[PDB]
């Protein structure tokens, strides 16, 4: 937030509360048993997306 | 006992003049050698 | 932090001495003059400028090629 | 062990930079398009052809897709896209439906290795695939429904080859004319000009050897219809005139880079100028008058670099495509542009642009008419991303 | 009020951009 | 018959534990060594002589809040490395390696939080996951697959609590919050068919997702033995044992005296109590029981920090036996006990994160 304290500038900061940072890739990775997550080293079919 | 040197530049440049040299050296002040440098 | 490494006379009127640096980065080591010495026992640089190849020497995580094991071409 | 702990820490990172790169886009193209397809592909072709149709916003588009599934049936695809052709108009954009689409699907047998559409025919492409061969097919003799059951009319398949290759050139001047280049460290050229009997064989007229590496690539001339160079991993780039009736010593040879040689384009609108690319994480450039110089070298890709495209609409523009999951768009005219400290902290003059889109190596590009300035670009994350640069940067 | 709380909260995003910084700067 | 204490420990989060689990997969001679799960951490401990008791390794969860439930001690077929499976309020279920010291395996599809996990004592790959979803689920932990769920248009209507295996691992009981008590079969047909259809699958094979199996009937039930809630039950032999709230332990047989245990119809409608067994202050639920390997001797926690101590021998449960070892430090509560595969020694955690020993000297 923009304060504009006389002094020149002031900025009290605050957490972001969502922030929706999750995986985006193959949504199904997510739940492969693990040591197989992330492959990455065979191609992989799945449901076509667009987006603008 | 270990020691080394590079001959050149990235550009080619020598970097070893012709001269009189003291260099020291490790094992594996104190030890040390003495030596001369030529262009022939 | 450099150290001093090799002492090479010139036959003229001049001693090149080599350095060396502590980090032991991509830089390479370099022939001093004794009247250019107390004056380079340590060096600051800024990173854009460091040697772009060793760079990476710093951290795996600097970078990396996520196949790692190329299989197709 | 260690490298795995050390790619599951790269890949968190490496997404943590896309989600940032994604919420800062919007103050950086003018375009951004991306799309999922099931199945991945390893091609990339503009057709030349452009239709619009009136009382709307937008333009019509027909692209060339290649398909490297994992087991199942391959295919030859080439869909539909609605580029916006407007500057006013912007539920998106137009339509609420769909803007990309399906059209052409055609059964194949292996992957596709390369794809490019004939320049006198667009009807008319060819194909390499994981075989010793060559594959030419033309689609309007086709149904888009492809064939239930699989494997279908070949369509005059060529041979002369014995192992697989990348290599991909028809002749511009010259139909018919048609280069290859495959692991048999040779190069193998068909005239499909007037195949009557066309019977599913022909067999490359001439086979020129004279690199001893497995070649990488080669490319016409833009200009002669008998001119043309060759790529090995010899890093020996050799020019081959042809008419002069030796395959085994050509006009002229060097080496190019230091590393491996991989891409290969000549610049349109000069005769001379030749844009190499190589493994070495370098650019270089050539001329035809003399060649005892490399002329310059960009130096910012941190991997190898597996494509060079000169720029249509624009003589001074290139783009370099390699597996840094980057890509970089040069200028020639500011080569050595003194600059502040800050501009340079941010990079060398010269170097123009930089593209931040995909999150894998980037397997392919591609320019495309009919539109100043857009590049589509195909990874191997089943990703297709369609953009255009913001307008201020030039001018 | 166990600061910690506020120290271990905004110790969590400091490090990443903070790794970031540096990366990005090569 | 004499336990004493020769060593007691506590943790430092202080928050109560539930776990006590030694690794009955012990090659004759090896160390013993056990483990406990607590709020949300895991602890390895050994037991050594002179009443010394050694820490090994702990991990934790911090990534959500959890209040681990169980555990159980399992190998490999394929390498024979110890393996520790454990699961708690958030319903998910993770497989450690401890040799590598890492999880493997992580299992998700309950709804609610679990509340107990044992293995058949001959197939080391068949887990059992009994939920608060009245669903009790049972997993190929080899081929990832689930196998069958037990529960539906006839399960149990109010949150399953505990199960138990038989001796030889072909029947099992379950009871839960309802008063209620049913038999399921795993010797049926269709059962093992499954079974081997499970141990044979490959997803890349084909496109058909594996197909389970769905139970809505239990071999036989009834309701009449408590009237209040039951949360452990054990096989014994072909009887029956069964704890509530009511503060008495119970032996039974379904249908008569004469009434085989192959025989019973479905609709059974008679069961055959034998005798009771008494103790005191159990007014709280989840405390359970445990035997030794032998089957020779009762174990109990208790409330007030006690211990209730049967024989499983000749002894006449009218007059069995009554046996209360005591110390005066902790009388919060008493979870769950364990014996190692031997009679040897005890353990047993009290409710505010504290350990407790006691060696026998027979
Ligand atoms: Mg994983």
């Amino acid at each position: 937030n923009y304060v504009y304290h006389p002094k020149g500038a002031r900025i009290d900061v605050s957490i972001n509360e969502c922030y929706d940072g999750s995986y985006a890739g193959n949504p199904q990775d997510i739940h492969r048993q693990p040591g197989f997550a992330f492959s990455r080293n065979g191609p992989v079919k799945r449901t076509p997306i667009t987006h603008i | 006992f270990v020691a080394q040197m590079t001959v050149f530049d990235k550009n080619r440049r020598l970097q070893l003049l012709d001269g009189e040299y003291e260099v020291a050296m490790q094992e594996m002040q104190g030890p040390t050698l003495q030596f001369t440098l030529r262009w022939t | 932090h450099s150290t001093v490494i090799a002492k090479r006379k010139e036959d003229s009127g001049k001693i090149k001495l080599l350095l060396h640096w502590m980090p032991e980065d991509i830089l390479p080591d370099v022939w001093v003059n004794e009247s250019e010495r107390h004056q380079l026992k340590t060096k600051v640089v800024h990173l854009s400028k460091l040697p772009k190849d060793t760079a990476l020497l710093l951290d795996p995580n600097i970078y990396r090629t996520m196949p790692q094991k190329r299989l197709k071409r | 062990k260690e490298a795995a702990f050390d790619d599951a820490v790269e890949e968190r990172v490496i997404n943590e930079e896309y989600k940032i790169w994604k919420k800062n886009t919007p103050f950086l193209y003018d375009l951004v398009m991306t799309h999922a397809l099931e199945w991945p592909s390893l091609t990339a072709q503009w057709l030349p052809d452009v239709t619009r149709p009136e009382g709307k916003d937008f333009s019509i588009h027909r692209l060339v897709l290649g398909t490297h599934t994992s087991d199942e049936q391959n295919h030859l695809v080439i869909a539909s896209v609605q580029l916006p052709n407007d500057d006013a108009q912007f539920g998106g954009f137009g339509s609420v439906s769909g803007k990309i689409e399906i059209e052409i699907k055609i059964n194949h047998e292996g992957e596709v290795n390369r794809a490019r559409y004939m320049p006198q025919n667009p009807c008319i492409i060819a194909t390499k695939t994981p075989s010793s061969d060559v594959l030419v097919f033309d689609y309007t003799k086709h149904p888009s429904k492809p064939d239930p059951s699989g494997e279908c009319n070949p369509d005059l398949r060529l041979r002369g080859h014995q192992k697989e290759g990348y290599g991909l050139s028809w002749n511009p001047n010259l139909s018919g004319h048609l280069l290859s280049a495959s692991d048999d460290h040779t190069i193998c050229l068909w005239d499909i000009s007037a195949v009557p009997k066309e019977g599913k064989v022909v067999d490359a007229k001439t086979i020129f050897t004279g690199h001893t590496a497995v070649v990488e690539d080669v490319s016409w001339h833009l200009l002669h219809e008998s001119l043309f160079g060759s790529v090995a991993d010899d890093q020996k780039l050799m020019i081959w005139d042809t008419r002069s009736n030796n395959t085994s010593k050509p006009s002229h040879s060097v080496d190019a880079h230091t590393a491996e040689v991989n891409c290969l384009s000549f610049n349109p609108y000069s005769e001379f100028i030749l844009a190499t690319g190589s493994a070495d994480k370098t650019v270089a450039l050539w001329d035809l008058r003399n060649l005892k110089l490399k002329l310059h070298s960009f130096e910012s890709h941190k991997d190898e670099i597996f494509q060079v495209q000169w720029s249509p609409h624009n003589e001074t523009i290139l783009a370099s495509s390699g597996t840094d999951r980057r890509l970089n768009v040069w200028d020639l005219s500011k080569i050595g542009e003194e600059q502040s400290p800050e501009d340079a902290e941010d990079g060398p003059p010269e170097l123009l642009f930089i593209h931040g889109g995909h999150t894998a190596k980037i397997s392919d590009f591609s320019w495309n008419p009919n539109e100043p300035w857009v590049i589509c670009s195909v990874s191997e994350d089943n990703i297709m991303q369609v953009w255009q640069m913001a307008e201020n940067i030039y001018n | 009020a166990d600061h910690e709380l506020f120290l271990q909260a905004f110790e969590k995003p400091t490090q990443i951009y903070r790794f970031l910084r540096t990366r990005n700067l090569i | 018959y004499s336990f004493k204490c020769v060593n007691s420990l506590k943790e430092d989060h202080n928050q109560p534990l539930f776990g006590v689990q030694f690794n009955w997969h012990s090659k004759e001679g090896d160390p013993l060594v056990f483990a406990t799960v607590g709020s949300n951490r895991v602890t390895l401990y050994e037991c050594h002589s002179q009443g010394e008791i050694r820490l090994l390794q702990s991990y934790v969860d911090a990534d959500a809040d959890e209040n681990f439930y169980t555990c159980a001690w399992t190998y490999d077929s394929n390498t024979s490395h110890p393996l520790l499976a454990v699961a708690g309020s958030r319903g998910i279920i993770r497989i450690i390696n401890p040799i590598t010291m890492q999880c493997i395996k992580h299992y998700v599809g309950h709804g609610n939080a679990i509340n107990e996990l044992k293995f058949h004592p001959r197939d080391p790959n068949l887990l059992l996951s009994v939920s608060k979803d009245h669903a009790l689920r049972l997993w190929n932990i080899q081929t990832d697959t689930l196998v069958a769920i037990f529960g539906g248009v006839e399960g149990h209507r109010d949150e399953v609590l505990s199960a138990d295996y038989d001796l030889l691992g072909e029947k099992i009981m379950s009871c839960g919050m309802d008063h209620s008590l049913k038999l399921w079969r795993i010797n049926s047909k269709r059962m093992m068919n499954a079974i081997k259809e499970s141990y044979d699958y490959n997803p890349n094979k084909t496109n058909r997702p594996f197909i389970s199996q769905k139970i809505h009937f239990p071999d036989f039930s009834t309701r009449d033995i408590h009237r209040n809630y039951v949360d452990c039950v054990r096989w014994l032999g072909d009887l029956i044992l069964s704890k509530s709230c009511e503060n008495a332990i119970v032996c039974w047989k379904p249908g008569k005296m004469e009434d085989d245990i192959d025989k019973i119809k479905p609709s059974e409608s008679n069961v055959t109590i034998l005798g009771r067994f008494d103790y005191s202050q159990c007014d709280i639920w989840y405390m359970r029981f445990s035997m030794d390997f032998w089957q020779k001797m009762l174990a109990l926690g208790n409330q007030v920090g006690k211990l209730y101590v049967w024989d499983l021998e000749v002894e006449d449960p009218h007059k069995a036996k009554c046996t209360t070892l005591t110390h005066h430090k902790c009388g919060a509560a008493i979870r769950q006990t364990s014996f190692s595969r031997d009679s040897s020694i005890l353990i047993a955690v009290c409710d505010d994160a504290s350990i407790w020993r006691w060696d026998r000297l027979r």
